[PDB]
């Protein structure tokens, strides 16, 4: 029952501000101090500050003092985090986390929100270009062949990738997106299949990107 | 010093289970429906805009849905509401005249067994002299013959008096919040799995309960609160085949009910003052009311219940579903209200299955009765006034009321049938997570404190 | 450890907390104790008993040596037969609900030693001490 | 600030092993220290507070010790759901900080990668770029080296790698290395090869194609 | 009989209004009616007027119209910050 629900993912340009929200359910919102913690992609955890929802008093990590602002609205059991003067270094997942607050001091963060993804970039939304990764004509006789799709130059994350509209799942590796030097994301999705199936079974990768509302189906066949 | 002294504390969290007089609450938009006081909301307290739920950490309180008095209070409230709502209404005392009825205008077959009857009779006008030869249209369940033409009478004329519902009020179930007076509080169970009886791990207190619509129905629980995660099975005594089994659903079952009869409202005048709303001729085809349930949704719902029933009747057992045993029409059929009319649907197409250990709609025959005697009440008979036009309604099937047979052969298979009768069970499906407590803020405790001597 | 001040639990907030911790929330349960054709008469009879329950506690709170609410001391020795527990074993190891279940047997006895032996003998002592 | 150092950064163990991970503080934090579990894509879950006290609902196989500058967390017998990243956190003074994390991975038998190379599609070439993909499929352990060669010249700076999380079923990894060139540069060379080094291979493996 | 019940419901709210003010008057550091002092600093944002400009130049009706905006705030600083912290201080000072 005791949960924190955060607002959805956001994209902002450098220099702008983002406001993310966190609503408490299943306990008394004003009974526990609340932390905000962020995680850059592939990195560890960094503490921004915390707020007392009862009094509204705040203490901010001094690295962020005057840049990050914590507020609360008690009536809707909701806390707000304002992150201003954004740069690309602020990209990551932002969590709210309740402290047990025994003795009215920090003890541990026992309930976490699901996190809100914030991306800071000057990139603006673009669907991926989808190119075939064609199976080698040298694929092992009676052996295993590899094929896939290159999902290149999209922004922001995420894309969804399926094979044959979900009918093919075993042996699929959809790689984590990588951020290219251009500022657009890219990934590949590959699948391993029997060589006997090349040409007999059709292979189509289905690539959907909701921010640009694009859906791509790319047939991948021997060249 | 070390020898202690008593100290009085005022405002201590100390409560004990008790029973009190609960009041109502029903938003502020519910009062905007007006229409000359629909149902109850007349002098009901507007609901608090921002209700508060204080989660009582570390608190474990025992609930009892079968011995909860909030149900016994609500049942007596809706009944008094029904009588008070029929007090300033038109009384149909001089409607027990001999009715010379015939079949409704249609073209055979002999299996249509009439159902709708075209009745002609005498009637008192505004004046106390000259008579009135007027005709109406009654359902077969409302009339009864008595032994030249074939002669009938109203089915209640030999049982009790009868009163017509005023057309100004409506039978639309509106959310009603039950609140506790000052010094009292209402506890709320917040666990996702709870059979209504026993200690509750996550308990919170509230002043007013959630919006509970007083939907009067049998067999099928309509528009209730859905359960969490897996569906719940609740019963006062599972071993006793005489105790009903309240079931609560997780996913709502779409039910569609219609009244395929464009009725006409004839307003004959039994003055001075009073006026009776008869049923004129029917515009269109003579069709009967029916309710549709999607076979796909119902297959999954039943399979989720029988898998929960095996947790109590053996893992590898056969569970068979069968329709009602018999009795009154209100017990053997799915009784409900839709658009002012009172439907009575055949639930023999819903409880016809047999499940082992391991694309269209289901139409159900629905009959309509106008003269009712709900709540096992004798003396007060209500004539539901006819409703113009085809009535359509879409509801949510959120639970069942089952009874188990005694024929056993217990360790083999078990048979479950639809039940009901006592409408008090219907309130228990929403008040299972609430209970009334008394606050005793006076608590004494010892401490090393002594008063003065007025030094 | 670091702290950002006191928090709030609400009405009946510290119900599961120790008596020592719940003694800080006395002014919360005291606040919501009074709160500011038939079916309309149903709430009237409820709102009459609410104030009868309040003045009942206030009369008891007045006839004792308190009147001033929240907390107050008394000159009555705690009899050991009333569940001999320790100071650190009550306020730091027991809830008010669990405590009232045990002392429920002797609650009525203690009440008698507060109204009669005290403010009837204490105030009468003051009438003898205030005349000189 | 106070720095918390966790060791080891990556711990390999088998289901059933008893393991202990270490968190060291640059200054004394008394007992005011918590441990968390985090799984990919999920928020952390609290395991330990006051340096040794188990959070409600956490399995008894977790325990922790320490005071001052030296802290440990022990799992008496690892279960499959326990392979995850673990963080320590102190609250003794501002700002609150976390350790760098300890990732606990499952040991399995050595498995050599299956290697595939994919030339760029003609469709991509029309747009002015060429991507060449080298795939390493289902290998263990994680350590692998991929080097790109274009006309026997070693490439640097023009490739990016992506590695999957350890597979939940077979405990292997997969890796993609992507070489990105302009169309002009791509057509200015012939032989494209990726060379893969991994201890499961009897010899380093080269997969190549000739442009055209 | 009605019309006699009309005055009953009026005479019930009269005492509810009295105990409402008496409960507030009790939970604060007063209880003793008429006049009472408190240890709460007057915030300047609440219409910064002078001592001789309030008691010798303003009616209670005119004053309540201005402070009506901050009446609810002041009430909170009286019940919580004071007799809950003041009386608890007395429990620590009366044991020695
Ligand atoms: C709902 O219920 C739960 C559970 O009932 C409840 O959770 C408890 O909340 C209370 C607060 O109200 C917590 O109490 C605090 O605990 C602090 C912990 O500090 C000490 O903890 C170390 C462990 O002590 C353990 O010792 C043994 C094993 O030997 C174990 O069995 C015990 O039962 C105990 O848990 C302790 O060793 C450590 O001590 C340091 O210093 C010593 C030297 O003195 C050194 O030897 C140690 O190595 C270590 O370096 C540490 O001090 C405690 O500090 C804290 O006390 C502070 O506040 C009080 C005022 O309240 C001051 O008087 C005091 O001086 C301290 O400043 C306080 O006691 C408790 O831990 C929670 N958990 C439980 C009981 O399991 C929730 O609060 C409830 N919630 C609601 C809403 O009701
Ligand atoms: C339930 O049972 C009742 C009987 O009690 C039925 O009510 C009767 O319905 C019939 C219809 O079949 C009515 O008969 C019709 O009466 C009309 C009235 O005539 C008016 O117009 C003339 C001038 O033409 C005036 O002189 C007169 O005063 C009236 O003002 C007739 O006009 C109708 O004639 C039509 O039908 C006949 C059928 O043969 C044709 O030949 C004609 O050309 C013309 O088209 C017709 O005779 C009767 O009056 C109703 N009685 C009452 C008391 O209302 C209900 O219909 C029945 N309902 C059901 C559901 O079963
Ligand atoms: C008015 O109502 C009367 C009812 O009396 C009705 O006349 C009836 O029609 C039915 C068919 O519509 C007749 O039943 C038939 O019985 C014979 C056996 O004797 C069967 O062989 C017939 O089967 C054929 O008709 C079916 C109709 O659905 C077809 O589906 C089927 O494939 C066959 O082709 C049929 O069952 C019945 O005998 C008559 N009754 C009388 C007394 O004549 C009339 O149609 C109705 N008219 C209107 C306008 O409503
Ligand atoms: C019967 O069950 C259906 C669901 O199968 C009920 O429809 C749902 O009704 C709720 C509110 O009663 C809707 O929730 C709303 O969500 C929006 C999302 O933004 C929010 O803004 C609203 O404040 C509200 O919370 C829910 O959306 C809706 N379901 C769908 C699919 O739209 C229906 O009300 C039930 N009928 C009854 C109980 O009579
Ligand atoms: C009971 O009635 C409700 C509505 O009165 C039925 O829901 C309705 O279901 C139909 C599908 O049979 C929906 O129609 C169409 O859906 C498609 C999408 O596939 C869309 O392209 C059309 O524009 C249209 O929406 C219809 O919208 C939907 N009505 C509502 C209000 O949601 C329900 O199926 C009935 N149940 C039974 C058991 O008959
Ligand atoms: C309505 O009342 C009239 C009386 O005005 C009934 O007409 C009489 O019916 C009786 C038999 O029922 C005959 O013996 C009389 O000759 C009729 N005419 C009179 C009395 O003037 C009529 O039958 C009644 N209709 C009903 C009861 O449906
Ligand atoms: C009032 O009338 C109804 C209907 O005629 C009576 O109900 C009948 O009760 C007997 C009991 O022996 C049953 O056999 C019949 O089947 C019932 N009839 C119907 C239509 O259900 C009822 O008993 C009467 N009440 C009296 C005479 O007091
Ligand atoms: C409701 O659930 C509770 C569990 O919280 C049941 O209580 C247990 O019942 C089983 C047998 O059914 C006993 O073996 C346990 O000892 C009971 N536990 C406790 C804590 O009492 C309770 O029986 C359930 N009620 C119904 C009607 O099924
Ligand atoms: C409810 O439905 C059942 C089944 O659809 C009905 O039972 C039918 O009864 C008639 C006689 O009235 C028989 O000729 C049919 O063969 C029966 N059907 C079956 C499938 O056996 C029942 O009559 C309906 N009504 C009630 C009130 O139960
Ligand atoms: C319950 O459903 C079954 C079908 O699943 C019904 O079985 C019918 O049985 C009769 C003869 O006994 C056959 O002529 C029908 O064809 C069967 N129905 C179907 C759809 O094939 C059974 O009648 C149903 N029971 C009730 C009470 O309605
Ligand atoms: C039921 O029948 C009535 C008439 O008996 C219909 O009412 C008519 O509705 C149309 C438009 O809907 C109007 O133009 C007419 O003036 C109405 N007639 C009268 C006498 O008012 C009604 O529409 C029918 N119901 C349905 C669902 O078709
Ligand atoms: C009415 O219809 C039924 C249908 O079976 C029939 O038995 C009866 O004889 C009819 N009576 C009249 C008067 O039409
Ligand atoms: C339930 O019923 C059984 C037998 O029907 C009986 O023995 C038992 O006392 C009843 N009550 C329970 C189990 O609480
Ligand atoms: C649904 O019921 C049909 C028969 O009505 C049956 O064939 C099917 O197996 C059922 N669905 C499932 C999931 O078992
Ligand atoms: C029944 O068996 C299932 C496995 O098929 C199991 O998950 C469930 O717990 C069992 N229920 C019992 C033994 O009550
Ligand atoms: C204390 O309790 C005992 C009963 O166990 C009783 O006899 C005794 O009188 C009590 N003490 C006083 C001072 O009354
Ligand atoms: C009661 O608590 C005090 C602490 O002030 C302690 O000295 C004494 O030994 C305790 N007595 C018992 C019986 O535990
Ligand atoms: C209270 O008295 C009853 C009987 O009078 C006894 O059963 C119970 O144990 C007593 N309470 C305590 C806490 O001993
Ligand atoms: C005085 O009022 C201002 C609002 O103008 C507020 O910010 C400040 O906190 C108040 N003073 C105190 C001590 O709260
Ligand atoms: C306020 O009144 C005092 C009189 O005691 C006076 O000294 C002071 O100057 C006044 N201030 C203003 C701003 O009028
Ligand atoms: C009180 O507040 C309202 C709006 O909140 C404002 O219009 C009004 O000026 C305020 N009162 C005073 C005396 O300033």
């Amino acid at each position: 029952q005791e949960v924190l629900v955060q607002s959805g993912a956001e994209v902002k340009k450098p220099g702008a501000s983002v406001k993310v929200s966190c609503r408490a359910f299943g306990y008394t919102f004003t009974g526990n101090a609340l932390h905000w913690v962020r995680q850059a992609p592939g990195q560890g955890l960094e503490w921004l500050g915390w707020i007392n929802p009862h009094s509204g008093d705040t203490t901010t990590s001094q690295k962020f003092q005057g840049r990050v602002y914590m507020t609360r609205d008690k009536s809707i059991n909701t806390a707000f985090l304002d992150v201003t003067r954004l740069t690309s270094d602020d990209t990551g997942i932002y969590y709210c986390a309740r402290d047990k607050y025994y003795g009215n001091e920090a003890v541990g963060m026992d309930v976490w929100g699901q996190g809100t993804s914030v991306t800071v970039s000057s990139a603006s939304t673009k669907g991926p270009s989808v190119f075939p990764l064609a199976p080698s004509s040298k694929s092992t006789s009676g052996g295993t062949a590899a094929l896939g799709c290159l999902v290149k130059d999209y922004f922001p994350e995420p894309v969804t990738v399926s094979w044959n509209s979900g009918a093919l799942t075993s042996g699929v590796h959809t790689f984590p997106a990588v951020l290219q030097s251009s500022g657009l994301y890219s990934l590949s999705s590959v699948v391993t299949v029997p060589s006997s199936s090349l040409g007999t079974q059709t292979y189509i990768c289905n690539v959907n990107h909701k921010p640009s509302n694009t859906k791509v189906d790319k047939k991948v066949e021997p060249k | 010093a070390e020898n202690l002294w008593v100290t009085v504390y005022y405002g201590v969290p100390v409560w004990k289970d008790a029973e009190t007089t609960l009041f109502c609450a029903s938003d502020a938009k519910a009062y905007e429906t007006e229409k000359h006081n629909v149902w109850a909301t007349h002098a009901c307290v507007p609901t608090d805009p921002n209700p508060q739920e204080i989660h009582l950490e570390n608190v474990t309180e025992e609930f009892n849905m079968w011995k909860n008095n909030m149900v016994e209070q609500m049942h007596t409230d809706i009944i008094s509401l029904w009588d008070q709502s029929l007090k300033p209404c038109v009384k149909l005392t001089p409607l027990c005249v001999t009715l010379q009825c015939t079949n409704v205008t249609n073209n055979i077959t002999d299996d249509m067994r009439g159902e709708l009857k075209n009745c002609s009779f005498n009637m008192t006008t505004e004046l106390r002299d000259k008579k009135q030869k007027v005709y109406s249209l009654f359902y077969r369940l409302d009339v009864v013959q008595i032994n030249s033409n074939k002669e009938y009478r109203l089915i209640n004329c030999n049982t009790s008096a009868i009163t017509q519902a005023c057309p100004k009020v409506s039978f639309e179930p509106i959310p009603i919040h039950y609140c506790a007076p000052a010094g009292f509080a209402i506890l709320k169970c917040k666990d996702k799995k709870f059979n209504g009886t026993g200690p509750c791990p996550s308990v919170s207190t509230v002043q007013c309960t959630h919006g509970i619509k007083p939907v009067v129905s049998t067999q099928l629980l309509l528009n209730g609160s859905l359960a969490e995660e897996e569906v719940m099975i609740r019963s006062e005594n599972i071993t006793n085949n005489a105790k009903n089994i309240l079931v609560q659903f997780n996913t709502p079952v779409q039910i569609n009910c219609t009244r395929p009869n464009n009725n006409t409202r004839k307003s004959i005048r039994i003055g001075p003052g009073q006026a009776f709303y008869a049923t004129g001729d029917i515009i269109g085809d003579i069709r009967q009311a029916h309710c549709n349930v999607s076979k796909a949704t119902w297959n999954e719902t039943l399979g989720k219940v029988v898998k929960q029933l095996r947790k109590h009747f053996g893992n590898n057992t056969i569970i068979r579903f069968a329709n009602s045993s018999g009795g009154d029409l209100e017990v053997t059929t799915h009784s409900f209200n839709c658009g002012g009319e009172f439907f009575y649907c055949n639930t023999s197409g819903l409880f016809n299955s047999t499940w082992i250990s391991n694309n269209d709609s289901i139409t159900l025959p629905c009959r309509i009765k106008q003269i009712i005697n709900m709540w096992q009440r004798i003396g007060q008979a209500m004539y539901a006034p006819p409703i113009q036009g085809v009535i359509r309604c879409v509801s949510n099937i959120t639970g069942l009321i089952l009874t188990r047979d005694g024929g056993s052969t217990n360790s083999t298979t078990e048979t479950f049938r639809p039940g009901g009768g006592d409408m008090r069970d219907n309130w228990r499906s929403e008040l299972y997570k609430y209970k009334v407590v008394k606050i005793e803020p006076l608590g004494v405790a010892p401490t090393r404190c002594k008063r003065r001597v007025v030094g | 450890a670091v702290g950002i001040g006191a928090v709030f639990l609400g009405f009946l907030g510290a119900a599961g907390s120790t008596m020592g911790a719940a003694s800080m929330t006395l002014t919360v349960q005291a606040r919501n104790l009074l709160s500011g054709t038939v079916w309309g008469i149903k709430q009237l009879q409820a709102r009459v008993l609410a104030v009868e329950r309040y003045l009942r506690d206030q009369q008891l709170l007045g006839i004792w040596g308190c009147s001033g609410k929240l907390i107050c001391c008394t000159n009555v020795p705690w009899n050991s037969s009333w569940s001999n527990r320790n100071l650190s074993e009550i306020w730091d190891n027991m809830t008010w609900l669990q405590w009232d279940k045990e002392i429920s047997n002797y609650t009525q006895i203690i009440y008698g030693l507060l109204e009669e032996s005290q403010n009837q003998q204490e105030k009468n002592e003051q009438d003898l001490l205030a005349l000189d | 600030d106070i720095q918390l150092t966790q060791s080891p950064s990556f711990l390999s163990a088998s289901v059933g092993d008893k393991v202990t991970i270490t968190c060291r503080a640059s200054q004394g934090v008394r007992n005011e220290l918590a441990w968390y579990q985090q799984k990919p894509g999920k928020a952390p879950n609290l395991l330990i507070y006051y340096a040794s006290t188990l959070q409600s609902g956490v399995p008894s196989r977790f325990s922790a010790t320490g005071s001052g500058t030296h802290f440990t967390l022990t799992v008496s017998s690892l279960q499959p759901e326990d392979f995850a990243t673990y963080f320590c956190q102190h609250m003794s003074s501002y700002p609150l900080t976390f350790g760098g994390g300890t990732k606990v991975e499952i040991k399995r038998t050595v498995a050599a990668p299956s290697v595939f190379i994919f030339p760029p599609s003609d469709e991509q070439l029309k747009s002015g770029t060429a991507s060449v993909v080298c795939l390493l499929n289902n290998f263990y352990p994680r350590e692998a080296k991929v080097q790109w060669k274009v006309d026997n010249a070693l490439q640097s700076g023009n490739s990016q790698e992506s590695v999957t999380e350890q597979d939940s079923k077979d405990s292997t990894y997969s890796l993609s290395s992507t070489l990105t060139l302009s169309k002009a540069d791509y057509e200015k060379h012939k032989v494209y090869a990726c060379e893969v080094t991994h201890q499961g291979l009897s010899s380093p493996v080269t997969k190549s194609f000739n442009r055209g």
